[PDB]
RNA sequence: ACGGAAGGGCACCACCAGGAGUGGAGCCUGCGGCUUAAUUUGACUCAACACGGGGAAACUCACCAGGUCCAGACACAAUAA
RNA sequence: UUAAUUGCGAUAACGAACGAGACCUUAACCUACUAAAUAGUGGUGCUAGCAUUUGCUGGUUAUCCACUUCUUAGAGGGACUAUCGGUUUCAAGCCGAUGGAAGUUUGAGGCAAUAACAGGUCUGUGAUGCCCUUAGACGUUCUGGGCCGCACGCGCGCUACACUGACGGAGCCAGCGAGUCUAACCUUGGCCGAGAGGUCUUGGUAAUCUUGUGAAACUCCGUCGUGCUGGGGAUAGAGCAUUGU
């Protein structure tokens, strides 16, 4: 069935919370489980002048969003997979769900 | 369709087939899915389709109240209703005849007449 | 078909965007502030204010209409999109609804020195550790100038700014021009529950308990 | 069922204006087991009448040719299937039918097994298999012998029985020997009817028993298939996830669809009367009930406790009188047949109160008397069939209109009247409906203005089937663990892991009581914590001894199994047992049993129970005291006196105790063996000796100073 | 506050010991000036001059030679099928 | 004495607050934990070349098996100038040696007090008071110019004035990033064309494809030879395409 779930908040804490759950949901349903693998951290930055005008010593700020972006594979028949979707939604934190 | 995709979910996940509910010899439950693949049973290999005195009587009213089963499941809204002895029942269909008094003015004139 | 660098930051665009609408619909509602969550086939907004009621209104007219005006602007089909209505615990620790507060009183031809000091001390009977509200403009005159009022102790560097610092800027419009009006609150530490309960400068020692000598070698079997 | 955006609570004022003050409370506490199943009655038009079953044996029986409709998803699903299913059957919906399936799902694979069937109680045991001695028997060749407490056959018989009936309390002494006993080793499916008791009494009972066959299919790798018969289950999904069924059918209908439809109202009485005087203003109403919804059609009116199964006939019957024919509907023409029926009845209400169409039952009437009510309305000759809530469990009584008269039962434990529990009344609306006599039926709920409201909400929807065993929890720990299955606490907790109980526990901590904190993870800690509880009220009983993690079987815990044990009888008479006890001695010891505690004991009753302390042989004051004194009220000492007047045939002063004194004696040979293996063990054979010499006297109820050959028929 | 007043301590937007450069040449670019119809404008030491995120063919565009439109809500009076 | 009103202290002051520091991000250390065909490693399978005798270089996605040293992380640890020797009312501290991945607050940053400037900004804003215009309107829109105009004076800059070079062949190594939905982005590959570029497809919403970004400066073998010269590449003319009306 090879399901696999990506999650890409930006907030890590309870990014790690949601795949700590999931995890462990899966070893005790007794289901062959492969680990998660965090990808490496995206680091959008965003560089301007601290001015609004065009007056003064060329200060330049730097602004940066982290992404951190993790997946965990499965493989278990459609009737638990299609009992995790539904739970294990947190604020800010993006899940979806590919099959196959 | 020629899928030999077995679709055993006897109605639970897919809508049932209209033509073919139900296998006649073993009693599976067979979906669209499993109908348009497949004319023959998942589990029985049985065709599942062929290539009032005259019908048997009690099967005909085995039917009159299934269907009203249905009948009763599809107007079951109303029926959760409770009588009490407190509820006015307004009866008025959905408004109080458009929010205007003037049918009992009638009896405001019969009053009148006596 | 959105890759997640651009989904992400076209999240917080619609947070952006989420934000002001309120914050210019709801003025006088007390609204202070939003948060989005999102759910797979249900997206549910939270609204925060100091009165609820008037959010809702009777039946919920006020936040059908709110909800219904999302619909249309998002582009998000009916049933997708639900706005809640939530009360702000300790309103006195909220620095957007204070800013609010100091904005009402100067309208209303109240003066600037009684005023500003209400603010600050509602802030600190509330339990706040720290208060501090700026006013800058044309006060009594037209050459501009600031008055800084301020309560307690605030922090100003590091990064327990953030942690312990709510900031709240709020442009007020009168006949002479523009006052400007800015609000930090410093919350306690010791109510945080979330992260750091203290300034990293603090060391607290467990009280140890004395024993005296037993002065003699003895046992006791079991 | 359009869930709100929030739920709202308004306060405002009553003089003053704009005094207003709104919360908007949200709740996102929305998980899988917080929702209703449920089946559309979807278009499966075409069944599979008798004919499509390829069995010519079992299609020239069951002249039921129309297939049930209401098996709409059931059908052949688990005819062939090798998979647990649960089936939600409101009302007799094929509860007959149904039940069957057993032969029909895996006997032909293989016959000759031992299928064993269960109910709640033993009302059902009797006529599940009555109904079935013609039915089943006769064609398939396969005998049934009953499995209860009054019932004892041979072990052979039991092992070449076909199928076996049994209440939950029955099955755990004989499932208490799964090691040894060679007879459980048939076991492929097992079913149960009435399963959402789990909230009474006998639900822990039963609900320990499915554990048991998980552990048996998950050591021994092989399946063994299950089946629930119950009604309308809100909490669908928490009972599907504990009774081990698969996605492949789930069968949960509401109350909506039934063969009869049933109408119900609501009424109101002044919350100015506790329970006495509100059955003078309930008796009148009732009265009007009945002529108005069931002129000339069966009634059915529930009393509330047994006394007042009589004061609703004094004045029913008196109102009979104002109107056309007092002995209304009697249904019978001829008068010289009249009293050929009034000339079996016994004594009492029956007596007069048979002749007005109105029938009693009770538990306080001969064994036959209980029956005639009901041959009598089998025919319909009586209307008012006014009776106890026990009667909602045995013979489907087909009347029209069932009236709640009153609520609020009393509870001993409580010392008060508490409010009925939402698994009976419902169940109690079965009854009323006639299948194939009546178009609709009829029911009425009078309550108090404050219970008002709670019915009119949640009558139809009903409520979450909770689980009851953390308060006899001690007792049934060591139920299968006693063999020497586990040894460290590491594992007790896996012991525990598929009951009932953490399917409720975790998904609903504020009704088991956990406040500290409603995760899974928070309510790991309060659950152990009961585990820890159960283990340590097991060391004042010095029956289990702790090396740390590690439990030993200690020979106080060596007699838990093969033999009914209450833990907490053992600790109480464990300081009294000595080589050379009396006759004396052990009598007081006999009636010391904590199972002899249900035994209840009426009002005024220690005004008699002193007058024949010192008429018996063996007086309790100078038998109970020091520490071993107690109070005359007390069941125990009751007891005591209740045996020496049956060793002495002394002629009890009421009738009542002569019910209390069988029920004693029923348990006296049980009890009194416990203490046989107890001696033995010790080798107190001077013990021993005096134990052989009180069943003998039991039994025959003579003294041992008596002439056993007097105990010969004609001999005084 | 200032001192071509004293005392103590610091800094490669200071110096020493040096390095590599700019200032010299061509070219890109900004500023002043001159020109023009316009060559739109801000910033005059550090703290402006590859700065206005200002690398402008049209847009940007704010300047010039010209041409359209009214987006003047609403209320009042007038003309008026 | 410290980078520090940073500390030891003295003491008509005691007790505090802001700032500094702490904090946060980043860089390095772990053959320690959880791992990871979207990263690899070794071996087993099929297979190419040479020696053939045990090998070396390799290729292989539905060929597997085991692992995380290298790569990414999440949770941790690790440094506090540790030990020692000197100097100091012998206090804060400082110098030196050893050990250490790391010992100029470890390096570098974010944040960063009071009081001010009539510093810049009305041309970022539907942020603005007041003033001006308000219908051949200073509003908007359309066409074409200009902001590039050139006697001249300055600043930020890039190319060099040569053999530590230039030119021609080969050698061949990074890291920070970015990339298309109602769009047409990053483009590998085949073909055509000196070149610029053009065509047909491909993979990628991205650790997986561009991309080992096979980058340049640089390394080696050859030509030139102290010559405004094969240094230098503005100034000018002709032609071939692309961006875009
Ligand atoms: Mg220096
Ligand atoms: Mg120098
Ligand atoms: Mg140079
Ligand atoms: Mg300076
Ligand atoms: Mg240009
Ligand atoms: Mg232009
Ligand atoms: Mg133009
Ligand atoms: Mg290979
Ligand atoms: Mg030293
Ligand atoms: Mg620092
Ligand atoms: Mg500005
Ligand atoms: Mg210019
Ligand atoms: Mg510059
Ligand atoms: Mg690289
Ligand atoms: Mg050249
Ligand atoms: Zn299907
Ligand atoms: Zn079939």
């Amino acid at each position: 069935i090879k399901i696999r779930i990506t999650l890409t908040s930006t907030k890590v804490k309870q990014l790690e919370n949601v795949s700590s759950n999931i995890v462990k949901n899966a070893e005790q349903h007794n289901l062959v489980k492969k680990g998660p693998v965090r990808l490496p951290t995206k680091v959008l930055k965003i560089s301007t002048r601290k001015t609004p005008n065009g007056e003064g010593s060329k200060t330049w700020e730097t602004y940066e969003m982290r992404i951190h972006k993790r997946y965990i594979d499965l493989e278990a028949p459609v009737q638990i997979v299609k009992r995790i979707t539904q739970i294990t939604i947190e604020p800010g934190v993006d899940v979806e769900v590919v099959v196959a | 369709s020629g899928s030999s995709k077995n679709c055993n979910c006897q109605g639970t996940r897919h809508p049932v087939f209209d033509i073919a509910p139900n296998c006649l010899h073993c009693g599976k439950v067979v979906c669209v899915i499993e109908g348009l693949n497949k004319g023959k049973c998942g589990h029985c290999h049985e065709q599942l389709i062929s290539d009032k005195a005259e019908e048997n009587p009690e099967l005909l009213a085995a039917q009159e109240r299934l269907d009203r089963l249905l009948y009763f499941q599809d107007t079951s809204a109303e029926r959760t209703k409770i009588i009490d002895n407190a509820s006015d029942f307004d009866m008025n269909q959905e408004v109080g005849l458009w929010g205007s008094a003037r049918e009992r003015a009638l009896a405001l004139k019969k009053q009148q007449r006596n | 078909l959105i890759s997640k660098k651009r989904k992400l930051v076209a999240d917080g665009v619609f947070y952006a965007e989420l934000n002001e609408f309120f914050t210019r619909e709801l003025a006088e509602e007390g609204y202070s502030g939003v948060e989005v969550r999102v759910t797979p086939t249900k997206t549910e907004v939270i609204i925060r204010a100091t009165r609820t009621q008037d959010v809702l209104g009777e039946n919920g007219r006020r936040i059908n209409e709110l909800t219904l005006l999302v619909q249309k602007r998002f582009k998000y089909a009916p049933g997708t999109i639900v706005l809640y209505a939530e009360r702000v615990q300790d309103r006195g620790l909220s620095a957007v609804a204070q800013a609010e507060s100091m904005k009402f009183k100067l309208l209303n031809g109240l003066a600037i020195r009684r005023a500003a000091y209400g603010v600050v001390r509602y802030v600190m009977e509330s339990g706040a550790k720290g208060c501090e509200v700026v006013v800058s403009g044309k006060l009594r005159a037209a050459r501009a100038k600031a008055m800084k009022f301020a309560d307690g102790f605030l922090i100003h560097s590091g990064q327990p700014v953030n942690d312990f610092i709510d900031t709240a800027t709020r442009h007020v419009l009168m006949r002479q021009g523009v006052l400007g009006i800015k609000v930090k609150i410093m919350r306690d530490p010791a109510k945080s529950r979330t992260g750091p309960k203290a300034l990293p400068d603090a060391v607290t020692i467990i009280e140890p308990k004395e024993e005296e000598p037993i002065l003699a070698p003895s046992v006791k079997d079991y | 069922d359009p869930l709100p955006p929030q739920v709202v609570v308004k306060v405002v004022s009553d003089t003053w204006i704009g005094c207003e003050s709104t919360h908007a409370i949200s709740f996102q506490h929305l998980i899988r087991p917080f929702n209703e199943t449920l089946q559309t009655k979807l278009l499966k038009l075409r069944p599979l009448p008798t004919s499509a079953l390829q069995n010519p044996l079992i299609e020239s029986i069951y002249p039921f040719k129309y297939f049930n409709p209401m098996q709409t998803m059931t059908f052949y699903t688990l005819y062939n299937t090798n998979e647990n299913a649960f089936v939600g059957s409101p009302t007799g919906s094929g509860k007959t039918i149904v039940a069957e399936l057993a032969i029909w799902h895996a006997f032909k694979t293989f016959p000759g097994k031992k299928i064993v069937y269960i109910a709640p109680m033993k009302a059902l045991v009797r006529e599940r298999v009555d109904d079935w001695r013609k039915k089943i028997t006769p064609v398939t060749g396969d005998k049934v012998v009953e499995l209860t407490g009054d019932s004892l056959p041979d072990p052979k018989d039991v092992h070449d029985a076909t199928i076996v009936i049994t209440t939950p309390e029955k099955f755990d002494g004989i499932s208490r020997n799964w090691q040894t006993r060679k007879f459980v080793q048939d076991v492929s499916l097992i079913i149960m009817d009435e399963i959402h008791l789990l909230a009474s009494d006998r639900g822990p009972i039963l609900e320990m028993i499915v554990s048991r066959m998980n552990y048996i299919s998950s050591q021994t790798k092989q399946p063994v298939r299950l089946l629930g018969m119950s009604t309308a289950v809100s909490n669908a999904y928490d009972m599907a996830g504990w009774l081990g069924v698969k996605d492949h059918g789930l069968y949960n209908f509401p109350s909506s669809v039934r063969p009869v439809p049933l109408k119900m109202y609501i009424d109101g009485f002044p919350d100015n009367l506790a329970f006495c005087p509100l059955m003078k203003t309930m008796n009148k109403p009732v009265f009007m009930a009945i002529k108005q919804h069931s002129p000339d059609k069966p009634a059915l009116i529930f009393v509330a406790s047994r006394r007042q199964t009589r004061l609703t006939a004094l004045d029913l019957i008196h109102l009979c009188g104002m109107e056309d024919n007092p002995r209304r509907f009697l249904n019978i023409d001829d008068e010289e047949e009249l009293q050929y029926y009034l000339s079996q009845v016994t004594d009492d209400t029956l007596k007069l109160s048979l002749q007005f169409g109105i029938g009693l039952h009770h538990a306080g009437l001969v064994q036959k008397d209980r029956s005639i009510s009901h041959q009598l309305f089998q025919k319909n000759k009586i209307q008012i069939l006014i009776a106890t809530s026990t009667l909602a469990w045995g013979v489907n009584l087909p009347a029209h209109l069932v009236i709640i008269k009153g609520t609020q039962f009393f509870d001993a434990k409580i010392e008060g009247y508490r409010d009925m529990d939402l698994t009976d009344i419902l169940q109690m609306m079965g009854r009323a409906g006639r299948p194939a006599y009546d178009t609709t039926g009829t029911a009425i709920v009078y309550t108090k203005e404050s219970k008002k409201m709670f019915y009119k909400h949640f009558l139809n929807v009903g409520f979450p089937v909770e689980s009851s065993l953390h308060k006899v929890l001690d007792d049934h720990l060591g139920a299968e663990i006693t063999s020497g299955s586990i040894t460290n606490k590491q594992e007790a907790l896996d012991f525990l892991s598929w009951t009932f109980l953490f399917r409720r526990a975790h998904h609903n901590p504020t009704y088991y009581g956990i406040e500290d904190d409603t995760s899974t993870a928070g309510v790991s800690e309060h659950l152990s914590s009961l585990i820890d509880s159960t283990l340590e009220n097991l060391r004042e009983s010095q029956c289990v001894l702790l090396h740390g993690d590690d439990i030993v079987a200690t020979p106080f815990l060596s007699i838990s199994s093969y033999y009914y044990i209450s833990h907490l009888t053992i600790r109480q008479l464990l300081k009294q047992i000595h080589d050379h006890a009396t006759f004396q001695e052990v009598l007081r010891w006999l009636s010391l049993a904590v199972e002899y505690n249900e035994l209840p004991v009426r009002g005024g009753e220690i005004i008699m129970n002193e007058e024949m302390s010192q008429q018996s042989r063996y007086s309790v004051e100078s038998t109970f005291t020091d520490e071993f004194e107690l109070p005359m009220w007390d069941p125990h000492v009751k007891t005591f006196l209740l045996l020496q007047a049956h060793l002495s045939r002394v002629d009890l002063p009421i009738a009542d105790y002569i019910q209390d004194t069988v029920s004693v004696l029923d348990q006296s040979l049980r009890i009194l063996q416990a203490y046989i293996d107890v001696a033995s063990e010790l080798g107190y054979f001077h013990t021993v000796l005096t134990m052989i010499k009180m069943m003998q006297c039991i039994k025959q109820g003579y003294w041992y100073e008596d002439d056993p050959v007097s105990v010969l028929p004609g001999l005084q």
